[PDB]
C-alpha cells in the first residue's frame, strides 16, 4: 500500500491578492452545495448516454461529450469527440424546389 | 557492430565532453554496452567527475552507480574514493546519508 | 445636437456618394409623459439613423422589430444592473453609520457599465474618435474613386 | 383513440416523485445469455446513498468519495461495470473550473479596480447571471438562507 | 394556420391576435431543429466524430430524441410541481419564532441603512 | 480618463442620437428617476456603441457573402450570423 | 397517426428541411406529441399572465414572458402593425 | 581596410514610345516566352548582360538583372534593337529605375538582440512572421536586412549612392553590436 | 510536439515533460480543426468548395489581423519591447537559439505531415492550398506563444556541504494544471460583450484562441 482540506483553500487563494476572503456558514456551504448538484446530474445524464449506447458496460468519454455539449466546459484532454459532420442543409431535389418555388411565388409568382 | 567503430565513437564521444542531453543519451546507450571497450568506457565516468558539479548530473549519477557494480578493482577504489570523500567525517551525516539522500537506483541482484 | 449632427452629415454624405456610385455603375456598364408606441417608433428612427453601413431603412421589417426589441432588452439589462448594485442590502454596499461607503456613488455606474459590454470608460471616447473617422474614411474613399471615375468616363 | 399503445406512460405527479425517489435495482434476466461476466448488485446503491456527501464537510470531494458516489448512480439507473478511474479527475477537473468561473463573476461584481465578500453579492450575481447555475434545487435552498 | 386555431379551441380562448400561430409554430421548428439535431449527434455517437475514423449513417430511433429532450428540460421547461423540496425547505424556513413585539401602532420600518431614502441619485 | 466623460455629456457638443425623452422613458419603465441628465446621456450612449457594433458585425458577414475582392440589403442570414456570433439565439424562421 | 399535427409532412418538412433521410414514422409520431404537449404548457402559461391583465384576447407579450418564466430563450421580431397575410 | 556593398540587382522600366504586336516580336525572336492565358507581354532576354526582359505591347518594358545602373541602361539598348530592326518605332526613352538590392559583409557576428531592443524604433523581429531580423530607415527610405553572421541586404533603393548612405550610417551602429 | 516544444520554448520557458506537450498538441489540433470548419461552411454557404484566406482572416476579425497581415506580406508595445531589451545576451549561442524556433515552424517545409496529423478527410471533393497551411502555422505559434504566457503568469501569480549528485541544473514550471487554468482564463467567455444577455437561462458557444 502507500505511506499515508487544501483544494478549496487554493482554489480561492489563486483568484485575488487583496484578500476577499469568504465566509463560511453563509457562502462557502452554497459553493459545496452546487458543486453536489453538478455531479450528481452530469454522472446520471453521462450513464443514460453510455446505455444509450447499446452496451451495458461503462461510462467513459459520455461525461466530456456531456460537458462540450450542454454546459460550456471543454477539456483539452483524454477524449476526441466531435461532430465530423458540417450538417448540411439540402437532401436530395424537392426541398429546393420548395424553395425556389415560395421565391418565384415571392418575386413574381 | 565491430569494436572499432565504437571505439571510434568512444573517441567521438571523448571529444564532446571537452546538446548536454544529446551527450547524455550516447553515454546512457554506452552504459548498455557494458553487457575491454567497457574498460575504457568506465575510464571516462572517472575523469569526468574529476573535472567538475554545476554539470548536469542525469547521465552521471545513474552511471556512477553501475561504475560501483561492474567488478573491477581500479576504477571501484577510484569511483567509491569520490564519494566517500564528499561527505562529512562523521558516521552520523554518513548514515542519514545513505537512506534519506542518494536513492538507490538498482532494483536488481545486487 | 452635435452628435445627431454629425450622423447626420454622415447620413448626407452617404446618399450623395452612394447616388454617384450607382449612376457610375449605370454609366460603366452603359457602355413630457409619453407612451409606449412613440417610444418604440422614435427609437427606430434612431436605429436606422444608425445604418450608415447597408442604407437607413434599406432591409426587412422583420429585421428592424428585431433590433428595437433587441435594443430595449439591453437598455433594461442595463439599468436592473444598476439598480440592483444600489439596493444591494449588503455590507460591502450600504452606507457605513460613519458615513464610510466602501465604494462611492461612482464605482457603482464604472462598475454597473463593466458588468455589461463596456469594459472601460475611455472605450467610449474610443468609438468617438473612431466614428468620427469613419466619417472622412469613408468619406475619402468613395471620393476617391468619384475623381477617379470623373477620369475615366473621359 | 388514446396513444402511447405501451404498457403506459404515466403522466401523474406523486408517481413521478416516488419512482424518481426510491432506489432502483438493475437486477437482470438471463433467457439464453446475458453477458457481462460481473453480476449486478444493489449493495452498491446503498453504499452511494450512505457517503459524507459534500456540504457536510468543508471541502470538494477527493476522488474516493466521488467514486463511491458515481457505482451507486450507475447502477441505480441499470449499467453495470466498474467506473474506471479516469472518469473521476475529467469531472473534478470540470467542476474546479466551474466555481472558478461563478467566484470570478462575484469579485467582478464588489470591487470595480481590503475587501471581504458576502451571500449578497453571491445572489446578486445568480440574478444577475442565471445562465451558470442549473435551476432547482439549490437557488430555492438560497432564497431560504437569507 | 387553421389547424392551429382547432387547438386554440381546446382551452377555450377564441380572441387571438393572429400573430400567435405564426409565432408558436416559428418556435415549435426552432425547438424539433435543435431536438433532433442533437439526437443525430448521438445516433453518431453510438456509432463509433473524430478526424476521421468511420462513417456516419442515420437511423434516429426514438431512444437518441428522448435523449436530446431529456437534456433540454435538464435546464428548461417548468417540470412537475417539487412540492417536497418545498415543503422541507419552508419547514426550515417555518422553523425559528416571530419577533413578537409591539411597534405601537404606527409603521415599524427597517433601519436605515437598509431603507433606501429615494432621494435624487447623485455624484 | 473618466471625469471628462461627464464634463462633456452636459453641454450641447455631445448628445446622443437617442433622444432624451425616449431615454427617459425608458429609465422608468425599468425603474429608475434621478434630476440628473449625464447618466441618461451615458446609458443612451453605450447602448448606441452596442448597436453599432452588431452594425459592423452585419456590414463585414455582408462583405464576405460575393465577390470579395438592387441594392445592399441586410437579410436574414446575415443576421442569423452576427446575432448568433454574440450570445443572441438562434434565428430558425420557416414557411408552410 | 397518433395525434394533431400530422408528422407525415409537418415533422418531415423540419427534418428534411435539416438534411437528414431516415426518420423513422413512430419517431415523428412521438415528436409530434412532444411539440403538441409543448405548445398546451407555453399556452397555458401565458393564460396564466392572460388573466392577471384581466383580458381576454391574449396579445404576444403574454407568450413572450411565458417564455422567459420557463427558462426558454425569447422570440424577437412580431409587432402587431403592419398585420399579416 | 574597405568594406563596401555590391549591387545585386536593378530593376528597370523603360519605354520603347509605340505600339507593339506581341505575337510578332514573339515569333521573329523565336527564343521568347510567349504564352495564352496568362501574362500578355513577351519575356525576351540576352547571355551579356545576362538581363531578363518583360515587353508590354504598352511599348513600355521592365528589365531585370543588371548589376549596375550602366549595365541596365546598356541592357535597355540591347532590347530596343531585337523590336526596332523587325520596323518599328523602338524609341528608347524615359528609362527609369524602380528598385535597387545591394548586399554586404561586415565579416563578424552580430548581436542583433541588443541592436533590436535598443533600437525598436526601426528594429523588428517576429519568429512566425518572418526569419531574421529586420531595420527600416527613414532616411533614406530603405529597409536593410541584419543576420547574425554579417551579412546585410539593403533594400528598396531607387537610386546608387542611397545604398553607400544607408550603409555609412548603419556601419557604426554594427560595429557596437559586434559580438565578440 | 517537437515543434511545439521549440515553441514553447521560443515564447520564454523551458523543460516541459511530454505530457504538457502532447496536451498542447491536442490543443492546438481541436482549436485549427474548429477554423477549418467554420470557414469551410461559410465557403459551402457561399457555395464555394475552395478554402481561401478572405474568409479565415475575417474569421479572427480582432486586431488578430495586423500581425497576420505581416506574416502574408512577407511570404502594450513597450511591454513586448522591454522584456525582449532584457533578453540581449550570447554565448552558448544565446541568440542562435532564438531563431531556430522562428524557421522551424510547420510551414517551413513540412506541410504535408501537418495537413495529415490534422484532420484532412474534411473537403475530400477539394483540398486546400499550401498558402493557408503558412497561415495555420502562424496560427499555431501564436496560440503556443499565448498559451505560454499565461501559463507562466499564473505560475507566478502562486508564488550544508552540497552532496554533488543534485546538478542544480533542473527546475519544473510547467504542468498540466498551470495550462489548464490558462486555458480557462483564455476561454474568458466572449469579452463578455457577447454574452450581456444577462437576464435569462440557458447557454452554449465554442471558442477559439
Amino acid at each position: 500500500s502507500q505511506p499515508s482540506l487544501k483544494e478549496l483553500l487554493r482554489n480561492v487563494g489563486a483568484d485575488e491578492g487583496d484578500g476577499e476572503t469568504v465566509i463560511d456558514g453563509d457562502v462557502e456551504e452554497l459553493l459545496l452545495d452546487l458543486a453536489d448538484e453538478f455531479v450528481t446530474s452530469v454522472t446520471s445524464f453521462a450513464c443514460r448516454l453510455a446505455k444509450h449506447r447499446k452496451v451495458d458496460n461503462i461510462d467513459m468519454r459520455d461525461v466530456q461529450l456531456h460537458l462540450e455539449r450542454n454546459w460550456n466546459i471543454r477539456v483539452p484532454g483524454y477524449a476526441s469527440d466531435e461532430i465530423r459532420s458540417v450538417r448540411k442543409f439540402q437532401p436530395t431535389a424537392g426541398y429546393n424546389q420548395k424553395v425556389q418555388g415560395v421565391a418565384i411565388s415571392k418575386s413574381v409568382n | 557492430v565491430d569494436k572499432d567503430m565504437l571505439l571510434k565513437v568512444i573517441n567521438i564521444v571523448t571529444e564532446w565532453i571537452f546538446t548536454t542531453k544529446e551527450k547524455a543519451g550516447i553515454l546512457g546507450k554506452m552504459m548498455i554496452f557494458d553487457l575491454e571497450l567497457s574498460k575504457k568506457f568506465n575510464q571516462v565516468i572517472v575523469d569526468i567527475f574529476e573535472s567538475k558539479h554545476t554539470e548536469l548530473t542525469a547521465r552521471m549519477e545513474t552511471a556512477f552507480l553501475f561504475g560501483t557494480r561492474l567488478s573491477d578493482v581500479s576504477i571501484r577504489k577510484k569511483l567509491m574514493s569520490i564519494l566517500s570523500d564528499s561527505l562529512e567525517l562523521d558516521i552520523d551525516k554518513r548514515l542519514f546519508y545513505i537512506i534519506k539522500d542518494q536513492n538507490w537506483e538498482y532494483l536488481s541482484d545486487y | 445636437g452635435m452628435n445627431k449632427k454629425f450622423n447626420e452629415i454622415i447620413h448626407l454624405m452617404q446618399q450623395i456618394r452612394r447616388i454617384c456610385f450607382k449612376i457610375s455603375l449605370i454609366r460603366q456598364m452603359q457602355t413630457d409623459k409619453l407612451d409606449s408606441d412613440v417610444s418604440y417608433n422614435s427609437l427606430k428612427r434612431s436605429i436606422s439613423k444608425i445604418l450608415m453601413a447597408n442604407g437607413f431603412e434599406s432591409t426587412a421589417p422583420f429585421c428592424s422589430d428585431v433590433i428595437t426589441q433587441i435594443a430595449e432588452n439591453y437598455f433594461g439589462n442595463l439599468v436592473k444592473t444598476l439598480k440592483n448594485h444600489i439596493e444591494s442590502k449588503s455590507i460591502n454596499k450600504v452606507m457605513g453609520d460613519a458615513k464610510f461607503q466602501k465604494v462611492s456613488n461612482k464605482d457603482i455606474l464604472l462598475l454597473s457599465l463593466l458588468e455589461n459590454g463596456v469594459e472601460s470608460p475611455d472605450a467610449l471616447y474610443e468609438y468617438y474618435n473612431e466614428n468620427i473617422v469613419k466619417q472622412i474614411s469613408k468619406l475619402e474613399g468613395l471620393k476617391s474613386r468619384l475623381s477617379s471615375f470623373l477620369a475615366e468616363l473621359l | 383513440t388514446r396513444e402511447s399503445g405501451k404498457k403506459g406512460m404515466v403522466n401523474s405527479v406523486i408517481t413521478q416523485t416516488r419512482q424518481a425517489l426510491i432506489p432502483k435495482v438493475p437486477v437482470v434476466t438471463r433467457p439464453t445469455n446475458v453477458p457481462g461476466n460481473s453480476v449486478q448488485w444493489a449493495q452498491d446503491v446503498i453504499h452511494g446513498f450512505q457517503a459524507l456527501l459534500a456540504s457536510e464537510i468543508y471541502e470538494l470531494p477527493e476522488m474516493d468519495n466521488l467514486r463511491t458516489r458515481m457505482t451507486g448512480i450507475s447502477r441505480e439507473h441499470g449499467l453495470i461495470g466498474p467506473v474506471d478511474d479516469s472518469v473521476i479527475e475529467i469531472m473534478l477537473i470540470g467542476l474546479e473550473q466551474h466555481l472558478k468561473g461563478i467566484v470570478e463573476a462575484a469579485i467582478d461584481i464588489v470591487k470595480y479596480r481590503r475587501h471581504t465578500l458576502t451571500i449578497e453579492d453571491m445572489y446578486d450575481t445568480l440574478e444577475q447571471y442565471p445562465y451558470l447555475v442549473e435551476p432547482g434545487g439549490t437557488l430555492l435552498r438560497l432564497q431560504s438562507v437569507m | 394556420v387553421r389547424l392551429l386555431h382547432l387547438i386554440f379551441a381546446t382551452q377555450n380562448i377564441y380572441s387571438y391576435q393572429d400573430h400567435v400561430p405564426l409565432q408558436l409554430m416559428d418556435f415549435a421548428y426552432r425547438y424539433t431543429t435543435g431536438t433532433l439535431q442533437d439526437a443525430t449527434i448521438y445516433s453518431d455517437h453510438a456509432h463509433a466524430s473524430n478526424a476521421g475514423n468511420a462513417g456516419t449513417n442515420a437511423q434516429l430511433t426514438t431512444e437518441d430524441i428522448r435523449l436530446a429532450i431529456a437534456a433540454r428540460t435538464n435546464y428548461q421547461f417548468k417540470p412537475v410541481p417539487p412540492k417536497e423540496l418545498l415543503l422541507e425547505l419552508a419547514a426550515e424556513r417555518n422553523k425559528k419564532p416571530l419577533p413578537a413585539v409591539i411597534p405601537t401602532w404606527g409603521i415599524r420600518l427597517p433601519p436605515e441603512k437598509y431603507c433606501l431614502t429615494g432621494k435624487d441619485w447623485v455624484l | 480618463t473618466l471625469e471628462e466623460i461627464l464634463e462633456m455629456m452636459e453641454d450641447e457638443e455631445f448628445t446622443p442620437i437617442i433622444p432624451d425623452a425616449v431615454t427617459d422613458y425608458y429609465l422608468a419603465k425599468n425603474g429608475f428617476e434621478t434630476s440628473d441628465i449625464k447618466i441618461k446621456r451615458i446609458l443612451a450612449l453605450a447602448t448606441q456603441k452596442f448597436i453599432s457594433d452588431i452594425a459592423q458585425d452585419a456590414y463585414e458577414y455582408s462583405r464576405i457573402r460575393s465577390s470579395s475582392s438592387n441594392k445592399v440589403v441586410l437579410t436574414m442570414d446575415d443576421l442569423r450570423s452576427a446575432l448568433g456570433e454574440y450570445g443572441i439565439n438562434v434565428k430558425r424562421p420557416n414557411f408552410y | 397517426s397518433h395525434t394533431l399535427w400530422s408528422p407525415s409532412d409537418t415533422v418531415k418538412d423540419a427534418a428534411e428541411s435539416l438534411g437528414i433521410f431516415n426518420l423513422n414514422e413512430e419517431a415523428a409520431k412521438n415528436l409530434a406529441m412532444d411539440i403538441e404537449y409543448r405548445i398546451h404548457e407555453i399556452l397555458d402559461q401565458a393564460s396564466k399572465f392572460m388573466r392577471h391583465g384581466k383580458r381576454r384576447t391574449l396579445h404576444t407579450s403574454d407568450i413572450d414572458r411565458a417564455l422567459k418564466v420557463l427558462n426558454l430563450e425569447p422570440l424577437y421580431g412580431y409587432d402587431v402593425s403592419r398585420p399579416l397575410v | 581596410s574597405g568594406i563596401v556593398p555590391t549591387l545585386q540587382n536593378i530593376v528597370a522600366t523603360v519605354t520603347l514610345g509605340c505600339r507593339l504586336d506581341l505575337k510578332t516580336v514573339a515569333l521573329h525572336a523565336r527564343n521568347a516566352e510567349y504564352n495564352p492565358k496568362r501574362f500578355a507581354a513577351v519575356i525576351m532576354r540576352i547571355r551579356e548582360p545576362k538581363t531578363t526582359a518583360l515587353i508590354f505591347a504598352s511599348g513600355k518594358m521592365v528589365v531585370t538583372g543588371a548589376k549596375s545602373e550602366d549595365d541596365s541602361k546598356l541592357a535597355s539598348r540591347k532590347y530596343a534593337r531585337i523590336i526596332q530592326k523587325i520596323g518599328f518605332a523602338a524609341k528608347f526613352t524615359d528609362f527609369k529605375i524602380q528598385n535597387i538590392v545591394g548586399s554586404c559583409d561586415v565579416k563578424f557576428p552580430i548581436r542583433l538582440e541588443g541592436l533590436a531592443f535598443s533600437h525598436g524604433t526601426f528594429s523588428s523581429y517576429e519568429p512566425e512572421l518572418f526569419p531574421g531580423l529586420i531595420y527600416r530607415m527613414v532616411k533614406p527610405k530603405i529597409v536593410l536586412l541584419i543576420f547574425v553572421s554579417g551579412k546585410i541586404v539593403l533594400t528598396g533603393a531607387k537610386q546608387r549612392e542611397e545604398i553607400y548612405q544607408a550603409f555609412e550610417a548603419i556601419y557604426p551602429v554594427l560595429s557596437e553590436f559586434r559580438k565578440m | 510536439m517537437e515543434i511545439q516544444q521549440m515553441m514553447f520554448v521560443s515564447g520564454e520557458t523551458n523543460d516541459p515533460p511530454v505530457e504538457t506537450t502532447s496536451l498542447i498538441e491536442d490543443i492546438v489540433r481541436s482549436q485549427v480543426v474548429e477554423i477549418v470548419l467554420h470557414s469551410s461552411q461559410t465557403a459551402l454557404s457561399r457555395g464555394t468548395k475552395s478554402i481561401v484566406p478572405e474568409d479565415v482572416i475575417f474569421l479572427i476579425r480582432h486586431d488578430k489581423a495586423k500581425v497576420n497581415r505581416l506574416r502574408t506580406y512577407l511570404s502594450s508595445l513597450k511591454r513586448l519591447k522591454t522584456n525582449d531589451e532584457r533578453t540581449k545576451n550570447m554565448t552558448k549561442e544565446e541568440y542562435v537559439h532564438w531563431s531556430e524556433c522562428r524557421q522551424a515552424s510547420f510551414t517551413f517545409r513540412k506541410a504535408k505531415r501537418f495537413r495529415e496529423w490534422c484532420g484532412l478527410s474534411h473537403l475530400a471533393e477539394s483540398r486546400p492550398s499550401d498558402d493557408v497551411i503558412d497561415i495555420l502555422g502562424f496560427l499555431t505559434f501564436e496560440m503556443v506563444c499565448s498559451i505560454t504566457e499565461e501559463a507562466l503568469i499564473v505560475k507566478m501569480l502562486e508564488e550544508r556541504k552540497h552532496l554533488f549528485d543534485g546538478p542544480d541544473k533542473d527546475v519544473r514550471p510547467i504542468t498540466s494544471g498551470h495550462v489548464l487554468e490558462a486555458w480557462r482564463r483564455l476561454q474568458k467567455r466572449n469579452v463578455e460583450k457577447k454574452a450581456i444577455r444577462n437576464f435569462q437561462g440557458g447557454k452554449l458557444r465554442s471558442r477559439v484562441q
